RNA sequence: GCACCUCGAUGUCGGCUCGUCGCAUCCUGGGGCUGUAGUCGGUCCCAAGGGUUGGGCUGUUCGCCCAUUAAAGCGGCACGCGAGCUGGGUUCAGAACGUCGUGAGACAGUUCGGUCCCUAUCCGUCGCGGGCGUUGGAAAUUUGAGAGGAGCUGUCCUUAGUACGAGAGGACCGGGAUGGACUUACCGCUGGUGUACCAGUUGUUCUGCCAAGGGCAUUGCUGGGUAGCUAUGUAGGGAAGGGAUAAACGCUGAAAGCAUCUAAGUGUGAAGCCCACCUCAAGAUGAGAUUUCCCAUUUCUUUAAGAAAGUAAGACCCCUGAGAGAUGAUCAGGUAGAUAGGUUGGAAGUGGAAGGCUAGUGAUAGUUGGAGCGGACCAAUACUAAUCGGUCGAGGACUUAAC
RNA sequence: GGUAGCGAAAUUCCUUGUCGGGUAAGUUCCGACCCGCACGAAAGGCGUAACGAUUUGGGCACUGUCUCAACGAGAGACUCG
RNA sequence: CUCGUUAAGGAACUCGGCAAAAUGACCCCGUAACUUCGGGAGAAGGGGUGCUGACUUCGGUCAGCCGCAGUGAAUAGGCCC
RNA sequence: CACUGGGACUGAGACACGGCCCAGACUCCUACGGGAGGCAGCAGUAGGGAAUCUUCGGCAAUGGACGAAAGUCUGACCGAGC
RNA sequence: GGAAAGAGGAGUGGCGGACGGGUGAGUAACACGUGGGUAACCUACCCAUCAGAGGGGGAUAACACUUGG
């Protein structure tokens, strides 16, 4: 579960490496976000160069929360880490490049740009 | 208990090797992606196992690219078709929580024969 | 504006907690007109069932900004609520600045600091018992006059790239899937806690010493964790319908040979109204109904709905308790016995006991052996305690009618 | 008939003056500008290392302060003398 | 009222981080602007710590062992602009 | 020096210009489990620039590798084109 | 079906692939130029000289069948 004000490390290439979120698109007085929920969010750390520059609103995926996700069949995942990936308003990734691995659900939500490019999908 | 242990009791696995917690295990899981079914493995350490009956559970612990990653399985699932265990390790306790917050060299686990 | 009211005292604003009411309606529902092609809109009418967000800046309302939302309504209630909270602000004693004053001092100018008491009698609100009544005494099952809760809404897919339109663009009416907020239960799963459960470890003191343990140091500290209670966990819900209506729209129809929804007749029509769903309910003194159980001594005031006595069916006191609980009540039992303790097996949980052996100079390791221990959980078993007893509790009125 | 120095100030009414900084968003803060209602040189002016249970603004760490509450220990409360 | 613990987040709380949590001993390494040359300075930021044996020139160093954790309890600076 | 940075192996000789292993950025194929590559060789292309050539023929000659030799290989090289 | 040659295919083994060809990014130093030293050194193919060339063993690719891709 992730709310305002939480801070998520960037799985991306985009120029961006700490990210602050705003709000939780998706309801009007929802509290949290999870595995495949979208976001808005403020680049707070940034790296020299880049696409992406700090101090910009943008949007952003979860991928990899701690309290992580539970399937149909009984079994369960959980992540050391919560990570996003910034977003172009119609899913793809904004960089080139995913680091780290990254769960299942964001097959159902249809992220299939992502899923193409992350070195592990569990 | 008795009456619940009856009507569960057809339901219960046979086909399930002795491990512990500290011993390395790998897991056939069973993934669907669409119509297709397949067959993953997730190698790790089991580091819980909290049980009584069918509701039997554990987890394993991984470090997949730089991020540890765990995964829970109740121990009677027909999802899974194959638990094998590949080493044994010498541990003092039954819950390895100390785990989750060490890497590399200082999170290595000793072997032993059985 | 006034000065009736309160000077032997009626405590100011924003915020918090808890709301309730009006409708001049912010969203959602239904409509007429349009300078309404479609998609979006303008305006007027009917409608108060439910809903109406988190931050930044200021003591601040107010206001501006950021990111969302179906929407981010306006008023009353001592500008709701201090014997319910806060005391940031205004309005005590200290000190300073600008400014006025010869001065003491002063300023709806500013600045830093600065004491908010109360054991609930009555009515009221939420829960819980005792008494009597309901016309013989009892054990159960119930109807429903009344009353309360609930009432929100988004996105996608299809119809269909169809109607409409030069193009750009893009529906009504239907069907299907999946969400947000809110809410009723529950502990199988994911976690929390778990002071009479298991283990590790520091200091010092005691069981005469060694080995093995007890006491104290926040439960000394650290790692786990059963029952029970729990949310962030899991399951469900606001489903479809009927009836009478509002604005609006008629059909047939004359007064008034025509026209006209209306006068006589006859329809449609809203998240609203009465039902439909959930819960409480015969103290509903209008005290309702059904099934089952029990059936007569003694003196007379005088024979009377008379008194007093022992009983039936049944109930209670008293004891073991928990699925119940402030107490009392409720429910499970009292030898026609598994009600609680103990015992004998088991389980969750911890993680390899004590005493020996073997290998080491030693710290320690391996082995006998998934060992030992094990609050609340599960089976069996009368071993201890539910012993012996007592108390209360019917005898059924009168009038009319039909049989 | 106010010099040097300083100035929206513990002083500026209008006023949240204007511009730059810091925040996603800054009527407070810091830098500058001068149109000083009503600064100004011993009721001293302007600097200033060290120091302060002083006043103000921002960061890291940490957290039941909060989202939003749950469990447990003891004392009163509750029943009896 | 006084205490102990808490998933995920970590000042979103409030007039204001108020109150809590966090730092805390000894040994070693290192340590900026500024300055009245004394300071600033415990600046900041990092590492070691138990037990057995051998050697110990002396003060220590090497080899081995055990646990999640060795100032294993109690007592003891949060810091920066 | 050999796409950027580390390493070794085989060999008389390399830490190797059309070899191997690991890391990194980039590009490509995949049934998602995974795989492939390095023109500062000759031509050629896009880009940068004021600006710089053909995607040619042959091993007849000179040199080089292997083979006893005929020979097979040679964008070195000998010629042709602008 | 017994035939010997000619022309193909992959495999084990030798030698070559450290040459030839490209470029000037790094490098202010024994990198280069010139003059010396090694009584601190290595060298396949090529030329010369001397001496050997004995007697045994266990495998493996190819091939054939077979599994996952």
């Amino acid at each position: 579960m992730i709310q305002q004000e939480s801070r998520l490390r960037v799985a991306d290439n985009s120029g961006a490496r700490e990210i602050l979120t705003i709000k939780v698109l998706g309801g009007s007085g929802r509290k949290t976000a999870n595995i495949g929920d979208v976001i808005v969010a403020t680049v707070k750390q940034a790296t020299p160069g880049g696409v992406v520059k700090k101090g910009e609103v943008v949007k952003a995926v979860i991928v990899r929360t701690k309290s992580g996700a539970r399937r149909a069949d009984g079994s369960y995942i959980k992540f050391d880490e919560n990570a996003a990936v910034i977003i172009r308003d119609d899913k793809s990734p904004r960089g080139t490049r995913i680091f780290g691995p990254v769960a299942r659900e964001l097959r159902e939500n249809n992220f299939m740009k992502i899923v193409s490019l992350a070195p592990e999908v569990l | 208990n008795p009456l619940i242990q009856e009507l569960t009791q057809e339901q219960l696995r046979t086909d399930i090797p002795a491990f512990r917690p500290g011993d390395t295990v790998r897991v056939h899981a069973k993934v669907v992606e669409g119509t297709r079914e397949r067959i993953q493995l997730f190698e790790g350490v089991v580091i819980k196992r909290r049980g009584a009956g069918i509701s039997e559970t554990y987890t394993v612990r991984k470090v997949s690219n730089g991020v540890g990653v765990e995964r829970t399985f109740p121990l009677h699932t027909p999802r899974v078709a194959q638990i094998e265990v590949v080493r044994y390790g010498k541990v003092r306790r039954a819950k390895l929580y100390y785990l989750r917050a060490l890497h590399g060299k200082a999170a290595r686990i000793k072997e032993i024969r059985r």
